[PDB]
This record gives C-alpha cells, structure tokens and sequence, in this order.
C-alpha cells in the first residue's frame, strides 16, 4: 500500500476564535541513548601472526601499521570513559534522599534505588538491564572493564534523581538548596506558562496522573522487547564486527592454508614465506577494516553520548525552553536512568487536554482608552469578556489590574468594546 | 596437527567418527587422542596485556 | 582486579578521586608509595528535605570559568605521487 | 595541562605525519625501502617487482594517512560547530541552557583567541550562603488564597515575607506582590497570614 503520513486535521481557524485547554495530562516519554561501546582490545601482532616468530619478523616490514591500529583501538577505548563521565558524573556531591519519602503525593519509588537489591537500582533501572567471548579471546581479541562499575553509575543516576527530587535544579548551578517538591513542581509550572495556583489547586490530580505516567512507563519497557533497540543495535554492531574479525582467520586470501602453523610445518621458510605474506596481507586488511569501522562508529557513538550529556544538563538538571528536547509538550522535569551502555531519560512533560472554543479579540475598548491583557488573552464565553492564562483556561474579570493601556481604540484591528473594571 | 596450548579432558559429545572439533571462529578447540581414543579440550596458554 | 593482576600497588580501603584509572572502579595514586583503591564518586550531601522548608541564598559570587575548544587543524597537504614515487 | 584539549590535536596530527613518514622506511617485502637503490641495481623487468611492493606498501599507508585525517578532521568540525554555537549564544546573547556556558547562572562570556582554538571565559551567578526558612504555598488572609506574583513565601520563624527566590530580599506581603486564587480550602499547607494592602 501506499503508506500514510497520518489521519487528516483541519483547525478551526478564523480570525477571532481561540481554543484554550481546559485541562491537562502529565506525560512521561522515555529516551533512550547510547553512552558507551564496548571497550575492544585487539592485539594486531598476535591476531596476525599468532605466536609465530616467522610470521612476526615478516610483520615487521610493513613498518608500524599494528601500533596504529592498537594506538587506535586504546583510543577508542578511552573515550568511551570519557563519554560514559560526561553523561552520569555531573553532580559535585552525592545526594541521597530523605527516609521519609513525603513529597506531597508524588511517588518516585519506581524511578529510586530499590535498598532491597543487592545492586542498588530502581525497579526500572532493573527492568532495563535485565533487558539488555573465548573464542574471540583466544585470537588476541579481549575486552577491558569500563572504569566506572553499573554500582557506580547506579550511584551517579540516584545522585541525580535525589538532587533533582529534593533541591529542583539549584544543585545544578550551585549548592543544593532545598524546596518541597509541590513548591518546586509549581516553579515548573511556572516555566511552562501556567500559574502555581493551578499545580496546588490540582496537587493531587497533578501527583495522581504522574504516579499513573511512572507506573506505565515501567510496563511499557516489560511488554515492549524492541524498546531498548537502540542499545541493542550498538551491542549487535559491534558483536557482528568482531565475529567477522575473527572469521577472517579462517581465509586463505590465496595461501595455501588459513592456518599458519600448517604452512610452516609443511614449508620452508622461502616458500613459507610467500604463503604467510599473502595472510599477512589478508589478516591485516581486514583488521585495518574492523579499526576503521570502530573509529567510525566511536563517532556515532560519541556525538549520542555528547546529546545524552546535554540532555543530563538541559533536561534533568534544569527546565528547557527548547522544544521536543526533553519529550513531547512543554517540559517540567526529567529523571535519568542507567542502562547497559547508554542512559534512559523519563520526561515528565505538560500536555493540554480538553480545549474549547472562545470568541477573541487582541483589545478591549473602554473609556476610548485600548486595553491588552498583561499576561493573558481576551476572551468570550459568548456574552461575557474575561482575560485568561493562555495555556489554562481560568477566566477572570478584566480589569485595570490585568490589562495595560496604549493608545486610542481606533487603531487596533478586531478591538471589541466591553467595561475594564476599576478595583 | 600441530599447536600450543592447555589440553585437558573434554566433556564434548563426540561421536565415534570425529576426530577433532572445532568453535564458532572455526578453529580446533578440541582433539581425539591418536592412541587412548580420549577427547581432549583445547585451550591456549594464559596471555594478556601487561 | 576485574581488570586483571595488579602487582606493586598497595591495595587500601580509603576512597579517593581517580588518578591513574586501573578499571572496573579501581584506581591508582602515588601517595611514598603507588596504592589501588575504590573510586570515590564524590562526597555525600544529604540534602534537609521537608515539605515546609526552603534554602535561599543570602548572598552570591561571580564566577569565571574557563572552556577550550578546538577549532581548526593543521592543513596538511600530501603529495600522493611525490610520498609514494619521489 | 589547562589547554591540553588543543595540545591534543597537535600531538595526534603531529604523530600522524610521523608515522605517515616513517612508513617510507619500510621494505614491504622489497630488497630495499629505498627507490633508487632498486633502481641503481636492477633493471626494470625486476626493479619492477620490488618497486610494486614499496607503491603497494606506500599507499596503503598514505590511505591509513588519509582515513585517519578525514576522521579527526569530522571530530574537529564537530567542536568547531559547538564553539560556533557557543559563540553565538554565550557571547552574543545570555544563555538559559543549563552548564551551556559554565556552571552556574550565566550572566555573559568572553572569547579569547588560542592556538587552532578558541577559550571562552564564561562569567556565571553563583548563590553563596543560603539559609533555611519556612515556606509555604500560599497565605490564608480574609478567607482567600494568596499566591506570590514572583517570589516565594517565606518565614524567618515568627514573620512571613516575600522574597525573590535566588536571593533572600524579604518584602512585605502586599495586594501588590500577591494575587488571588479560590478560597483557602484547597491549597494544601497553607497559612495564615496577614496581606498588607497599602
Ligand atoms: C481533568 O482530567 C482528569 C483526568 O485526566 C479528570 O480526573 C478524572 O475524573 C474522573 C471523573 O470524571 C475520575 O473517574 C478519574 O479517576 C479522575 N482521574 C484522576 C487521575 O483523578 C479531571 O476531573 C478533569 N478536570 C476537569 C476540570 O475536567
Ligand atoms: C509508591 O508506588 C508503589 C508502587 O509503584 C507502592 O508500592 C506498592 O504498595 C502496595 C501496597 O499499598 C503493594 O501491594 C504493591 O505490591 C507495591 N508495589 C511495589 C512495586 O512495591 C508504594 O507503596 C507507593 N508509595 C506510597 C507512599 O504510596
Ligand atoms: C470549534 O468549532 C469547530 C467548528 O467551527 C469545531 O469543529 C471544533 O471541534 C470546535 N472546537 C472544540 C474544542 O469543540
Ligand atoms: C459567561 O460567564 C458568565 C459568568 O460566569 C455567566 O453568567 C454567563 O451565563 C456565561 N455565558 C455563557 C454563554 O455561558
Ligand atoms: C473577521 O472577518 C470578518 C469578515 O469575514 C470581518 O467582518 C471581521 O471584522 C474580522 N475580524 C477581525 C478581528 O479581523
Ligand atoms: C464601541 O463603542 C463606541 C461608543 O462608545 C462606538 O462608537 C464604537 O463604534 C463601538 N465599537 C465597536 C467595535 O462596537
Ligand atoms: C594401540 O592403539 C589402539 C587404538 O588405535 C589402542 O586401542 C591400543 O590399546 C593401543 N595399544 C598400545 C600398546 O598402545
Ligand atoms: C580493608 O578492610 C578489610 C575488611 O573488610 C580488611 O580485612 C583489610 O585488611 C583492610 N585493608 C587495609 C589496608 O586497611
Ligand atoms: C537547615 O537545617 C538542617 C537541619 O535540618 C541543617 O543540616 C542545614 O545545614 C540547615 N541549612 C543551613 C543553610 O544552615
Ligand atoms: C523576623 O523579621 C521581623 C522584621 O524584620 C523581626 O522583627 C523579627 O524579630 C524576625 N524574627 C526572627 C526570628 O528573626
Ligand atoms: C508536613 O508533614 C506534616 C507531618 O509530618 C504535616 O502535619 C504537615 O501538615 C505537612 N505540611 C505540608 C505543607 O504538607
Ligand atoms: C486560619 O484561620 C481560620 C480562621 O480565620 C481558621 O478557621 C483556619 O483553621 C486557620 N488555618 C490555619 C492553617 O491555621
């Protein structure tokens, strides 16, 4: 078939009709990136050559080709510590939660280190990484332990979330400085565009919706196998590269025989040596395709971990402006949380439900006087004007103290004529 | 057939007519003993970066 | 060690900020003597959490920190056939 | 230490073109590593053959040379475009992306010229002595629910004041830093208080 691009929308427009949300829903989407790639470590001279000397001293007329190709490979692998600490160790303290986990109605137990596991993860850092070698070994291809352990990220991610629970984003610019969460939640609120009256006036709608948006996102990830596909990917690649490393060994590339101690059993050494030039040749070939492959990869892999860091710093350590940054609709808050190679972010974002239509106007006309709204936007119920916030439909009676005056009411185009009323 | 490293008895299912296996990467990670008829597994010398 | 045996360094229980990363969170500093140690992910700060209590700033600093970027490299140019041929 | 993010370029760049030029000495496999030696004793129907060994050799070096190049060069674009970036809205413009432009609030940067780079001095607002108060979401006055217009309500243990939320400026709680939002049933933790209309 001919795939669609979605179900068709026709907005309502005109040039005096408004919608405004008359509720809201508290979203929470999960992000998923890559951090880090496995630390491979390659010893070119014995993946080559094995232990035969032969092979060796003829190895060493192609001049340093085996110290670029370790050189590369340890350099991709130091990066991927220095990608894994710009992402997780951005806190200068580590935080801890208070005992009492009284944050107004709102319930982070899913998302906190759960003190009954050894490990120390949350149920859904658990769930994660239940989701997501001699062989290779045997030919010279071993793995190095990333520098900081799952425990210790663990601890970076518990870090984060409590900093973030107990202080918002103050500990992400200075000293941690404490505020209830309902109080914080309002300050997010506020960033948004909607007033705090309306998070305390809706406090337990707003901390029952959350719970609800955690608790889905845990059965999300457990019923959803392909959720965590783009770590999978990373650990795919890079198992299909080596695989495919060590399978080149098995190549004759023309020689009479893949395996070097069949050649120098059966030859001597002016004849053996065409045979092991020629998977000298081979052998190097293709492992300077697997090194080019990782560097580029490493790349990939890279620029993720650098959005996975911005996002640590935009989203969880701070509110952002910027839009689709930090999950769809108007950010609140984000909470990290480790995963096998890379970090999973749940944004808790505010997203308008239930609008309805009202008649508009840009100003109100009274005394011969222009009157704007301060803050929010004229609108009518069908007899009456009222000013509202914009983003949450509140209607209040316009007066001189939630409007301005500039100039005359023959300017403004659509001005409607109502009383502003004087307090 | 020629090699280096640790032999030691395998706990591999041979069957009568193999004489010698082999792992994923395709290389002899197991050997039948010429004279006892005995598996033998393959594993190469301790190694590793220093 | 996850990383592997480490010989001539004295293992102490004291935590410390990485130095000479050894792996799998197991670092190494001169301290005189090389010693392997934990990690240390930081100091802990229970924050004084409650629902009724907030921290704000009576005062402030100006901060200057610096941030160095590459932004150009050395334009090489190799002559292919000169390199390979002179 | 301190610029050893530009140091790094040289010393990886510099290395490269060392190793690009000790690869000239290098056999691979030829009687020589030196073109006009084969030359000077061969003729052509074998220095042919040796000389096919060093071009075989020579260039895949020159290609390792080159791969490499493109690849760090792809890295180095990359962090041009970030200091572009960075230039941009950390010196032409106040930034609200957080740790964007230093740690801490920023108030403005300042670029300086370095060697293959650029160093930006990024002046951030640090709060220092912060102090605990009581809080509260709203004050209770005449039956209705008062919310701060910008700050945040706080107690010093017997006074409740406003005060902007990154520095302790405590004000009076007026008509003219509230407003009012339904009765005060509904906010939970809400005190009582008296709201100065002046
Ligand atoms: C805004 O939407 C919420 C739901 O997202 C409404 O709360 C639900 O109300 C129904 C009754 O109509 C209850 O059965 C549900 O249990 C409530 N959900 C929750 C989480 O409490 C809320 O009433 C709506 N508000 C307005 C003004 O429409
Ligand atoms: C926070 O939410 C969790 C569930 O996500 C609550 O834990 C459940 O508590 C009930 C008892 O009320 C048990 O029957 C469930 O088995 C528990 N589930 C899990 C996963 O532990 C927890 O009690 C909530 N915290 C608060 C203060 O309400
Ligand atoms: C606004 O009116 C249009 C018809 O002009 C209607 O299609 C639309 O659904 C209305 N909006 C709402 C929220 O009902
Ligand atoms: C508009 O709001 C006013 C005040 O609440 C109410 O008296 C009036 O009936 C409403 N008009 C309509 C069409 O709902
Ligand atoms: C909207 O368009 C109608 C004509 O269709 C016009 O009479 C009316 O004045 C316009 N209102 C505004 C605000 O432009
Ligand atoms: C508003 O009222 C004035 C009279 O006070 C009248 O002259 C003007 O035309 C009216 N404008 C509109 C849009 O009704
Ligand atoms: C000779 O080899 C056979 C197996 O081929 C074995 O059964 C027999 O016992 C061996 N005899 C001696 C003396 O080793
Ligand atoms: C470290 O602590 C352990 C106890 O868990 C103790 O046995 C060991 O001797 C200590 N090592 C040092 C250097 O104190
Ligand atoms: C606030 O009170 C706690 C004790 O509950 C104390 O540890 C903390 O240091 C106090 N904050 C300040 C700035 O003194
Ligand atoms: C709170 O501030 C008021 C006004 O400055 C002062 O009179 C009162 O003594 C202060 N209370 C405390 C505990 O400092
Ligand atoms: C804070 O918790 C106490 C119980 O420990 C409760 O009595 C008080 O009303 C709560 N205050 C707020 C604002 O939740
Ligand atoms: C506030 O004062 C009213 C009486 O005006 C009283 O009924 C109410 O319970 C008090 N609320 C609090 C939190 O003290």
């Amino acid at each position: 078939y001919t795939m669609s691009l979605g179900a068709e929308n026709s907005v309502a427009y005109s040039n005096n009709s408004i919608a405004i949300p008359t509720n809201f829903t508290i979203s929470v989407t999960t992000e998923i990136l890559p951090v880090s790639m496995t630390k491979t470590s390659v010893d070119c001279t014995m993946y080559i050559c094995g232990d035969s000397t032969e092979c060796s001293n003829l190895l060493l007329q192609y001049g340093s080709f085996c110290t670029q190709l370790n050189r590369a490979l340890t350099g991709i692998a130091v990066e991927q510590d220095k990608n894994t600490q710009e992402v997780f160790a951005q806190v200068k303290q580590i935080y801890k939660t208070p005992p009492i986990k009284d944050f107004g109605g709102f319930n982070f137990s899913q998302i906190l280190p759960d003190p009954s596991k050894p490990s120390k993860r949350s149920p859904i850092e658990d769930l994660l990484f239940n989701k997501v070698i001699c062989a290779q070994k045997f030919n010279g291809l071993t793995v190095l332990p990333p520098l900081l352990t799952d425990e210790m990220i663990a601890q970076y991610t518990s870090a984060l979330l409590a900093g973030t629970i107990t202080s918002g984003w103050t500990f992400g610019a200075g000293p941690a400085l404490q505020i209830p969460f309902p109080m914080q939640m309002a300050y997010r609120f506020n960033g948004i565009g909607v007033t705090q009256n309306v998070l305390y006036e809706n406090q337990k709608l707003i901390a029952n919706q959350f719970n609800s948006a955690i608790g889905k996102i845990q059965d999300s990830l457990s019923s959803t196998p392909s959720a965590l596909g783009k770590l999978q990917d990373v650990v795919n690649q890079n198992a299909q590269a080596l695989n495919t490393l060590v399978k080149q060994l098995s190549s004759n590339f023309g020689a009479i025989s893949s395996v070097l101690n069949d050649i120098l059993s059966r030859l001597d050494p002016p004849e053996a040596e065409v045979q092991i030039d020629r998977l000298i040749t081979g052998r190097l070939q293709s492992l300077q395709t697997y090194v080019t492959q990782q560097l580029i990869r490493a790349a990939e892999i890279r620029a993720s971990a650098n959005l996975a860091a911005t996002k640590m710093s935009e989203c969880v350590l701070g509110q952002s402006k910027r839009v689709d940054f930090c999950g769809k609709g108007y950010h609140l808050m984000s909470f990290p949380q480790s995963a096998p190679h890379g970090v999973v972010f749940l944004h808790v974002t505010y997203v308008p439900a239930q609008e309805k239509n009202f008649t508009t106007a840009p100003a109100i006309c009274h005394d011969g006087k222009a009157h704007f709204p301060r803050e929010g936007v004229f609108v009518s119920n069908g007899t009456h004007w009222f000013v509202t916030q914009r983003n949450f439909y509140e209607p209040q009676i316009i007066t001189t103290d939630n409007t301005f005056v500039s100039g005359n009411c023959d300017v403004v185009i659509g001005i409607v004529n109502n009383t502003v009323y004087d307090p | 057939l020629t090699g280096t490293g640790v032999l030691t008895e395998s706990n591999k299912k041979f069957l009568p007519f193999q004489q010698f296996g082999r792992d994923i990467a395709d290389t002899t990670d197991a050997v039948r003993d010429p004279q006892t008829l005995e598996i033998l597994d393959i594993t190469p010398c301790s190694f590793g970066g220093v | 060690t996850r990383a592997g045996c480490l010989i001539g360094a004295e293992h102490v229980n004291n935590s410390y900020e990485c130095d000479i990363p050894i792996g799998a969170g197991i670092c190494a500093s001169y301290q005189q003597s090389i010693i392997a140690y934990t990690m240390s992910l930081g100091a802990e700060n229970s924050v004084a959490y409650s629902n009724n209590s907030i921290a704000i700033p009576t005062n402030f600093t100006i901060s200057v920190t610096t941030e160095i970027l590459p932004v150009s490299m050395t334009k090489t140019s190799v002559d292919c056939t000169m390199y390979i041929c002179g």
